[PDB]
């Protein structure tokens, strides 16, 4: 879910 | 002369970053199929930014690809082996592909980077 976050 | 115009041809590669931001904008609102477009166009002009194949791999995950996500993640790690997100996403893709050992070591790689 933090890995799901896109930078 | 041509070399300076070449460094200028470089620095103009912020197109990649804007295509990145836009594709991210598409991703955040659930429109992955255009996110991938912006990501691809972003890659075509540089090239050596891990964020593009990483994010495109994530979109690929969101549309059930895994193979494409794995290849893009591998590329992203090749560009930057300090980005834990690429490892996590590749671990997910491999987990779905049945590559459990490799997915596992990608996961504990994530644990190793962050923590």
């Amino acid at each position: 879910s933090r890995m799901e976050e896109v930078d | 002369e041509g070399e300076r115009k070449q460094i200028e041809a470089q620095q103009n590669k912020q197109q990649a970053i804007s295509e990145k931001d836009r594709g991210n904008g598409f991703f955040k609102e659930g429109k992955y199929e255009r996110a991938i477009e912006c990501y691809t166009r972003g890659i075509a002009a540089d090239g050596a930014n891990a964020l593009l194949p990483a994010n495109r791999a994530m979109a690929y995950l969101k549309i059930q690809k895994y193979e494409e996500a794995e290849k893009d993640c591998t590329q992203a790690i090749l560009l930057d082996g300090s980005y834990s997100k690429a490892f996590a996403r590749r671990g997910t893709a491999r987990t779905f592909l049945g590559k459990l050992n490799e997915a596992k070591q990608d996961f504990e790689t994530v644990l190793l980077l962050e923590p």
